[PDB]
């Protein structure tokens, strides 16, 4: 796209906080646990969760400056 | 020379009838100035957003 | 999945107590409607003259209302004809039925975006977060074809394709039209479609404020000023 | 039923007119310490029944959240 | 508290008022049995088989 | 021992009426006995009462309280109401002891 | 000459009710309370009236005729939101003015307490029916649910549902009949406080100490009559700003969608003043047990006359017993917390310890603390 | 004797235009009175808006 | 009317209107009742029934 | 139900399904005439015997 979307720079933005992160290696050590064919029914819900729980509250504290 | 709540009683205050014509008039000047007073409020605070700040770009 | 995420708190410009909203914003997410989210959901509470004294004039309203048709009669001799669009028709329906709703959509309905920030938790921050917050599944959740992964949807897998994304739609106003300017524009313009009394009320309420604001200290005056006989009323008791 | 509710014997009583004395005679400068006195009356009663409750309230709500996780 | 009504004269008057309590009693029964229609009664009385 | 009516004093400072300059007698809620009891008063111990309830109203009104030296200490605290009622409850058991035989 | 306020034979009721009769001096604000519910009473009639005159009981005409009154009617969305957020500030003061009479032992006027618990009924009633009104979702499976759980009565209660319901589950029969129903109960609900107001003033009023007041009276004109002009100003200020400013916090989002019998809704609850009550409900494992402790709830609240065992009428000067109420009163605050959550860990325990204590405060701990500040005091 | 009653001092309680005992009244109670029937009066501007 | 003639909001507010309107009948009925309670009723001859009276 | 489109149906659904519908509306029908009927005799007897006076 020539028309870059602001979301998308906030949100790379919120990916260098420190809570966003800790749940960006929880997130990996879930998925790489459940992609080694361990053959359960656990999945990556919460993890997923709690790192987008992180970065839309930093997102939605800075998001609406940028825009129209 | 009485202090002004003095002569407002005594030329207002003190009959019943003019204590209620009084009221009627003043209730009258006040729905207006108060209504100019808060239509004047509620447009400083919201400087771009209503109608009537934007009926000119497309009124035409 | 039992647990579930909830929308975070956005600034919006109506967040205020006394704060309006921004009627560029409701034209902008009116247009959005209009050429993104008509095709699927239908609008049966709102008119096309709810929209004059609030975003266009009654010319373009008018203009508005005759670039679409709608089924009217029957005539005279008993036929129902197609006619233009006027002032007081409300907003065409994609569907006639549900039952056909469901069959264009793979069995989900589309629903009434009429009160839809008023229907769920959150209000315009879940419309906000459910356009903006479509990510990819993680691992260990298979997603069959037709539904796709939005964590703001409960149960995580919602039949609704991604609708709108950068220059989705051409702006009137020469705004850019990104992804989350759009979704902005469409969150304000159905906040304004669920509560359409949302700037009188608050105009209301400032002057309710103002009034008792007045009104409070000048009847507890009278009261104190009628109750200071007992109040300062002193007792004696002398038997012989 | 004035007249006949009860039988009081020497007892007088003193009262101003409304217009002489003042609507709000020394109103913070002995309301305050009356609204503390009644405060310390009051508050070793009404409190920490609500502030149990607010204790139960956050424990349950605590309880609530952590029951929905993935492990184990 | 209604050890006050502990007595013979107390018993007496009960004992009295037995017959009078189980007519009124029989004529509630038998108001609520015909205003109601009650299947488990006149399936039982001999002449009001006929609506049931 | 001395303990327990140390903390019966305790509890009469924390029931409050004392600091409105009521007596234990005066808060009897009135039924008949009660009613009884009053009627049967001599004029001075009941225009005492009446001033004192007056009073306790009268303060209850102004949400405000006795100054700490003209509360009602619990020594001088006397229990005028204890006889009379003591008799009208003697005299309504014995009716009621009549009635039920 | 002669007084006309005294002598004329219409003017000498409301001179004995309102200008001239005695009232005690110190009496609190809390007194202020019931009159603002009269007040509120007429106000809900007000609204309902104009509420009436554009609504039609209809389930294909019902959601859409509430849509027409919020949107096209004009300023029917301000009577609407009043309306509803005046029925739960009516409940607000009801709350308040039901926990004084407890409070203060306002409860040994008993034909008064009792004609009282009879408007809590009918008020309760009304609120029910009125509720289910608009068509929602949650109208349509409240309703369910209360009939469902009057129909867990042995042998007479599926004809009871079946009978009230007009039909083999709710729909346009029971909607119209809800209508008139709920039309019809407050004008009960006001001769009924005629009544109440009756009783109050050939027994008196009573004061926060709990003593005799008739040493120091005073006319309700023009001390109370101004006192109340306050009240109803601040209870003014409270429903405005609640409908002004925040319609829907207290409200129900899935009320806001057309009422569906193929879609159940992931978590149904009554409103706010039925919580407690629900919750209640829900930790009896027994429907008509169940059923049975919520009528025998509001029955032990009208039984409260029957427990008096001291010999001080008010709580003003029994701190045990008033460390009793204020339990008494935030564990009705959890029982309504709880009545609004699901059943999962741990509100199950929750409730059930909150019902047990609720039942063993109202019905053993109270006369037990009065004996013993009777003793403490050496009253007997 | 009925002479030995004495009505407490309101000084406490009186207004600023009545606390001096050595002065006459009646060149202050159209004040006082002017101001308590604005105070009325506003109210009742305000409750008729 | 509610409008330019009888129509929709026409019929819903007369619905409404007949709903309310005996209820005040009723409790005009009260009054009617009571002012003549105050005075007592009146005879077919005019004359003045305290004489007898049941 | 008040509404124009189904108000004439709602009469006949009440004439015609509820059970003894046509017993309560004509029986409110020919009511509000007994009504009046006794309204009449009731204000023609006021006037006979002169008892406008109260
Ligand atoms: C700490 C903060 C400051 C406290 C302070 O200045 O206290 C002074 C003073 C201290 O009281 P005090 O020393 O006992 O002497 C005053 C007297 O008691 C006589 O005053 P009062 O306390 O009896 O006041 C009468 C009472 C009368 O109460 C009512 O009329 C209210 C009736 C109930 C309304 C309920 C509405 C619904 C609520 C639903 C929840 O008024 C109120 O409760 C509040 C009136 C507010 C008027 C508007 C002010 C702006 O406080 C007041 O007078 C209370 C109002 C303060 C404002
Ligand atoms: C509530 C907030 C706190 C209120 C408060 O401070 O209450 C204290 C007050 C003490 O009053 P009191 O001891 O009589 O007087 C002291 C000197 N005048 O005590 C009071 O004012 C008590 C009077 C109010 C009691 C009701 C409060 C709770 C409301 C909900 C009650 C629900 C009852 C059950 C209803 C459903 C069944
Ligand atoms: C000391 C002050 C320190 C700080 C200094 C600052 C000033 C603060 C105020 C000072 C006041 C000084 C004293 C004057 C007030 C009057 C006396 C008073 O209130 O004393 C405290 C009171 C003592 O008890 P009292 O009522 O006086 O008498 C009982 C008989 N012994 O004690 C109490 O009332 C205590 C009550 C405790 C209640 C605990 C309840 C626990 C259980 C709650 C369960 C509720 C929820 C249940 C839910 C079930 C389902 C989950
Ligand atoms: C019809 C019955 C007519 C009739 O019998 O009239 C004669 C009767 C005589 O009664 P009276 O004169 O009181 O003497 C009784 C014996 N001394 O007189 C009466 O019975 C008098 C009847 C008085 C009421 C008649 C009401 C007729 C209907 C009037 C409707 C319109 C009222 C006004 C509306 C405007
Ligand atoms: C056809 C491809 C659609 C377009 C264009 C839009 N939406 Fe949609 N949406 C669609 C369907 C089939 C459904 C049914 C529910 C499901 O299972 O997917 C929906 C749902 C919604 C909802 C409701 C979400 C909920 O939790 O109930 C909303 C709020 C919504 N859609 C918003 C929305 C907007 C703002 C649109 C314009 C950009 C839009 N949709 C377009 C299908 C389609
Ligand atoms: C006789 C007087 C009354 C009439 C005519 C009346 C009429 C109505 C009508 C027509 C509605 C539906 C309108 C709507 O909600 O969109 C309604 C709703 C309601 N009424 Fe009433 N009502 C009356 C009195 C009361 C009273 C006394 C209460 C209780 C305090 C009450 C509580 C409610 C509630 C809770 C609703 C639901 C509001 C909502 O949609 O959320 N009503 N009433
Ligand atoms: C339905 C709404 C109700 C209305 C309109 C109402 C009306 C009133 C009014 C006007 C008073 C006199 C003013 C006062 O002292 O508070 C009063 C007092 C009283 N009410 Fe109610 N009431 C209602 C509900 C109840 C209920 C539910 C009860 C029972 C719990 C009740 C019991 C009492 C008692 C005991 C008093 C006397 C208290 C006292 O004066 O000391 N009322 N009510
Ligand atoms: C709404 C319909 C009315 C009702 C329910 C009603 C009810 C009553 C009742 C119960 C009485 C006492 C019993 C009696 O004397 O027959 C009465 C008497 C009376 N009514 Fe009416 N009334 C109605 C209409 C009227 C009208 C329209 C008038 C005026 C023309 C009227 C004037 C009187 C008079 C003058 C009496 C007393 C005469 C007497 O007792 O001898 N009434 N009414």
């Amino acid at each position: 796209e020539e028309l870059v979307d602001p979301l998308t720079t906030v949100r790379e933005h919120c990916e260098q906080l420190e809570k966003c992160v800790k749940a960006r290696e929880r997130l990996e050590l879930c998925d790489n646990r459940v992609s080694s064919r361990s053959q359960t029914e656990e999945d990556c819900t919460e993890e997923l969760f709690d790192f987008l729980h992180a970065r839309d509250h930093c997102v939605a504290h800075k998001l609406f400056k940028n825009l129209k | 020379s009485p202090t002004i709540p003095s002569r407002l009683y005594s030329l207002l205050f003190r009959r019943t009838s003019t204590f209620a014509l009084t009221i009627a008039v003043g209730a009258l000047f006040f729905e207006r100035a108060f209504d100019q007073g808060a239509d004047a409020i509620y447009e400083h605070i919201n400087e771009g957003k209503l109608w009537k700040h934007i009926k000119h770009k497309y009124e035409n | 999945s039992d647990l579930e995420l909830h929308p975070p708190s956005y600034p919006w410009s109506h967040r205020g107590l006394l704060s309006s909203l921004d009627h560029t914003s409701i034209r902008r997410g009116f247009q959005v409607y209009k050429q993104v989210c008509s095709s699927c959901h239908s609008m049966d509470y709102v008119a096309y003259r709810h929209l004059v004294g609030v975003c266009y004039t009654e010319e373009e309203a008018k203009a508005l209302a005759e670039e679409v048709e709608v089924q009217d009669g029957p005539n005279d001799d008993g036929e129902m004809f197609m006619r233009p669009g006027k002032l007081s028709d409300y907003f065409p329906k994609p569907y006639p039925n549900p039952e056909a709703a469901r069959a264009a959509n793979n069995g989900a309905l589309p629903p009434d975006l009429s009160y839809i920030v008023r229907a769920r938790h959150g209000g315009e921050d879940y419309v906000f977060s459910l356009l903006t917050g479509y990510c990819e599944p993680p691992t260990g959740v298979s997603l069959r074809e037709g539904l796709y992964f939005n964590p703001y949807f409960p149960g995580q897998a919602i039949g609704m394709a991604p609708p709108i994304y950068t220059e989705v739609l051409e702006y009137d106003d020469g705004t850019p039209a990104t992804m989350s300017q759009v979704a902005k524009d469409v969150a304000t313009f159905l906040r304004w479609a669920s509560e359409p009394e949302h700037d009188h009320r608050k105009r209301m309420g400032l002057k309710m404020l103002l009034m008792m604001g007045l009104l409070l200290p000048l009847t507890y005056a009278m009261k104190r000023h009628k109750w200071s006989v007992l109040k300062s009323r002193k007792l004696a008791y002398r038997p012989p | 039923e004035f007249g006949n509710l009860a039988r009081i014997r020497h007892v007088i009583s003193y009262s101003l007119s409304p217009f002489e004395q003042r609507a709000f005679p020394s109103y913070f400068s002995k309301g305050i310490p009356n609204v503390l006195r009644r405060t310390r009356e009051r508050i070793l009663r009404v409190a920490p029944p609500f502030v149990v409750v607010y204790l139960i309230y956050t424990w349950g709500n605590q309880e609530f959240e952590q029951s929905k996780r993935k492990n184990p | 508290m209604l050890s006050r009504f502990l007595g013979p004269r107390y018993r007496e008057l009960a004992r009295n008022w037995i017959p009078t309590a189980g007519m009124w009693g029989t004529v509630g029964a038998v108001g609520l049995v015909w205003a109601t229609d009650w299947r488990l009664i006149l399936d039982w009385v001999p002449y009001i088989n006929g609506k049931f | 021992s001395k303990w327990l009516d140390g903390f019966r004093k305790w509890y009469y400072n924390a029931a409050g009426f004392n600091k409105l300059g009521l007596m234990r007698d005066d808060t009897l809620h009135e039924t008949e006995d009660v009613k009884e009891a009053i009627r049967r008063l001599p004029e001075d111990l009941y225009n005492d009462r009446m001033f004192r309830i007056k009073r306790a109203l009268d303060l209850t009104m102004r949400h405000q309280i006795l100054p700490k030296d003209q509360w009602t200490k619990y020594e001088e605290d006397k229990f005028y109401l204890e006889p009379y009622l003591k008799e009208v409850i003697r005299e309504r058991k014995e009716r009621e002891e009549w009635a039920k035989k | 000459m002669t007084n006309m306020r005294k002598t004329h034979p219409l003017f000498k009721i409301i001179n004995h009710s309102f200008i001239d009769l005695p009232a005690p001096s110190n009496i609190s604000s809390w007194w202020n309370f019931g009159s603002l519910l009269g007040v509120c009473l007429m106000v809900q009639i007000i609204t309902g009236l104009f509420l009436a005159m554009h609504y039609t009981s209809d389930t294909m005409t019902a959601f859409s005729s509430v849509t027409h009154i919020c949107r096209d009617v004009n300023y029917g969305w301000l009577i609407r939101y009043m309306h509803a957020n005046g029925a739960s500030m009516f409940f607000i003061c009801l709350f308040l003015h039901v926990g004084r009479g407890l409070y203060y032992g306002s409860y040994t006027f008993m034909e008064t307490w009792n004609i009282g618990v009879l408007l809590l009924f009918a008020v309760m009633a009304t609120a029910f029916m009125g509720y289910v009104l608009p068509w929602g979702q949650m109208s349509f499976w409240g309703a369910t649910v209360i009939t469902n759980l009057l129909s867990a009565i042995p042998y007479i209660g599926t004809t009871l549902v079946e009978w009230i319901w007009g039909g083999f589950s709710v729909d346009k029969a029971t909607l119209t009949r809800f209508f008139a129903f709920h039309f019809i109960l407050p004008f009960i609900i006001a001769a009924l406080a005629i009544v109440h107001l009756l009783f109050l003033h050939e027994t008196g009023s009573n004061n926060p100490t709990g003593l005799n007041s008739d040493a120091d009276k005073i006319p309700f004109h023009p001390y109370y009559t101004i006192k109340d002009i306050l009240g109803i100003l601040i209870m003014f200020l409270i429903l405005m700003t609640l409908v002004l400013f925040f319609p829907d916090m207290l409200g129900d989002p899935d009320n806001y969608m057309p009422a569906n019998p193929l879609n159940t809704p992931p978590h149904i609850k009554p409103e706010w003043y039925f919580l407690f009550a629900y919750a209640i409900l829900r930790s009896i494992p027994n429907k008509l047990g169940g059923v049975l402790a919520l009528i025998l709830s509001i029955l032990i609240l009208a039984l409260m006359p029957f427990l008096h065992t001291s010999k001080q009428r008010s709580l003003m000067f029994r701190p045990i017993t008033q460390i009793l109420y204020w339990i008494l009163v935030a564990n009705l605050l959890i029982l309504t917390w709880i009545g609004g959550q699901p059943v999962e860990h741990p509100f199950i325990i929750i409730g059930q310890l909150a019902s047990i204590s609720y039942f063993s405060i109202i019905l053993i701990l109270m006369p037990i603390s009065g004996i013993i500040e009777d003793k403490m005091l050496k009253l007997y | 004797s009925h002479t030995d009653v004495k009505v407490p001092d309101f000084s406490d309680y009186r207004r600023a235009e009545v606390l001096d005992s050595t002065k006459s009244s009646k060149e202050s109670s159209e004040a006082r009175k002017g101001f308590s029937y604005l105070v009325t009066a506003t109210t009742t501007v305000g409750v008729a808006y």
